């Protein structure tokens, strides 16, 4: 009779579609209005551990400031250009000093502080706009980097394929959990201040996700199995298959409507402004995953198999050959 | 920095007047722009006030202070008012500038009743 589950509270933080509510590989869960025009943006309530963007055919890394023709590189990355005074990038001590008169903000955890700090950058001199920029925090540097470019992928292999191919291309890139992003966290404007309690972080040693069925934790019924030499590789796989908000109808020669659809705001000449807009039977929501995807994996350290699945788990099985991992989780860290 | 907002509370009669003063205190940069927000008594949603009509703003950029005067007060004006400061940022070249969302006052709890 009783149909409750004593696992419910413990497992809430693996109910990713609820706590996170957006894409993970690619997060463009919300739309905000800037100066009349509507743009897509990240909106994930949880930090994405390990995630960064890989720029294809460029030396330049993604936390290098965007191209303005000044100090960092030419072609540049995704980060806010230098400013006076410099709000980005900014260290932990530097942030805590800037917000020292604000009791709530000055005591935030490093990750929520960075998202909040980023939240303070005004889009295109629009004072009352809901549009806030995402950000990446680096635990080695202790540096919050504010992202000027909120798009996370553009690489249809018609232009992008060698790594740039033809005569007049501009930016090819994709989200990844590269080994060099291990200390990075991708932070949307919405990262909650209580993430370390409601969001995944560390992978679970000697644990396997399961389903609560008739007072019992049973195996996940339907999993897909991939080879994975180590936990990192299983995490990369889960992250590759996780909730995506990418326009899964990808274009060719990018039109302005398709530019915005990828989460582009500025073609840098000014703002990207659609004259016809999305119209008809579209809803405007056909690429909002709301956190729906293959967000979880059961890594078997013995068979080297990454058992990946798209239903939320509702208990844990004790099994010494397993590590339970999520697409939000740290690529490496185990508890 | 922090923004000093007065008064904290106001009990007014319909038709009366209210001035909310705000001061940007220990601020490295100058006041570049300002905004005003209100949560109506009944809602939990803070919303943009539209300056104009009975809502009149003065901004003193020299002294880093700004104020909102509401005249001919209406019950519908009731709620908690917050002012917000914005700072400027020059990109290391130019000539484009960029706004930054600064500190916000602690609020003004305005109650507006008629006679009885």
């Amino acid at each position: 009779n009783y149909m409750g589950n004593p696992w419910t509270e413990y497992m809430a933080k693996y109910d990713i579609e609820e706590v996170h509510g957006s894409g993970i590989r690619v997060d463009l869960g919300e739309d905000a209005e800037v100066a009349g025009t509507q743009y897509r943006l990240p909106s994930g309530k949880c930090p994405v551990f390990g995630k960064g963007i890989i720029i294809e055919n460029s030396n330049t890394t993604f936390l290098t400031p965007v191209a303005t023709g000044n100090q960092y590189l030419k072609d540049g990355g995704f980060a806010f250009p230098p400013t006076e005074p410099l709000m980005s990038p900014m260290t932990l001590d530097e942030m805590r000093h800037f917000y020292k008169d604000n009791k709530y903000v000055k005591n935030l955890d490093e990750l929520t502080l960075c998202s909040r700090h980023a939240g303070n950058m005004i889009p295109d001199n629009d004072k009352n706009s809901n549009y806030k920029y995402p950000a990446v925090y680096d635990d080695k540097d202790k540096k919050c980097h504010i992202l000027y470019i909120a798009a996370q992928e553009n690489n249809g292999p018609r232009y992008c394929n060698k790594d740039e191919s033809k005569r007049n291309s501009m930016f090819c890139f994709r989200p990844a959990k590269d080994i060099s992003f291990q200390n990075y966290t991708y932070l949307s404007k919405n990262v909650v201040d209580n993430w370390e309690k409601v969001c995944p972080r560390k992978n679970l040693q000697n644990a396997k996700f399961g389903l609560w069925v008739d007072g019992n934790c049973e195996d996940i019924p339907h999993v897909n199995e991939f080879p994975a030499i180590d936990l990192f590789e299983c995490n990369k796989l889960v992250f590759e298959l996780s909730a995506s908000d990418q326009p899964k109808q990808y274009e060719q020669h990018l039109t302005d409507y398709e530019k915005i659809k990828e989460g582009f705001k500025n073609k840098n000449a000014s703002m990207i402004k659609s004259a016809f807009l999305p119209t008809g039977a579209f809803k405007a929501d056909r690429y909002k995953s709301h956190g729906k995807g293959y967000n979880w994996g059961n890594y078997n350290t013995e068979t080297q198999k990454c058992e990946i699945f798209n239903v939320k788990p509702t208990c844990l099985i004790n099994n010494s050959s397993y590590i339970a991992t999520t697409a939000l989780s740290h690529p490496i860290e185990v508890e | 920095a922090w923004v000093d907002q007065t008064p904290r509370t106001a009990t007014k009669e319909t038709g009366e007047s209210l001035t909310i003063n705000c001061v940007l205190r220990d601020a490295s940069f100058e006041l570049k722009d300002t905004g005003w927000y209100r949560t109506k008594l009944g809602s939990t949603n803070e919303q943009s006030i539209s300056i104009g009509g009975r809502y009149v703003e003065t901004v003193n950029k020299g002294s880093k202070s700004f104020s909102l005067r509401i005249s001919d007060l209406r019950v519908e004006d009731s709620g908690t008012y917050k002012c917000q400061a914005f700072y400027s940022l020059l990109l290391r070249d130019y000539n484009y500038s960029l706004l930054f969302r600064g500190e916000k006052g602690a609020g003004t709890a305005l109650t507006v009743k008629a006679a009885a």
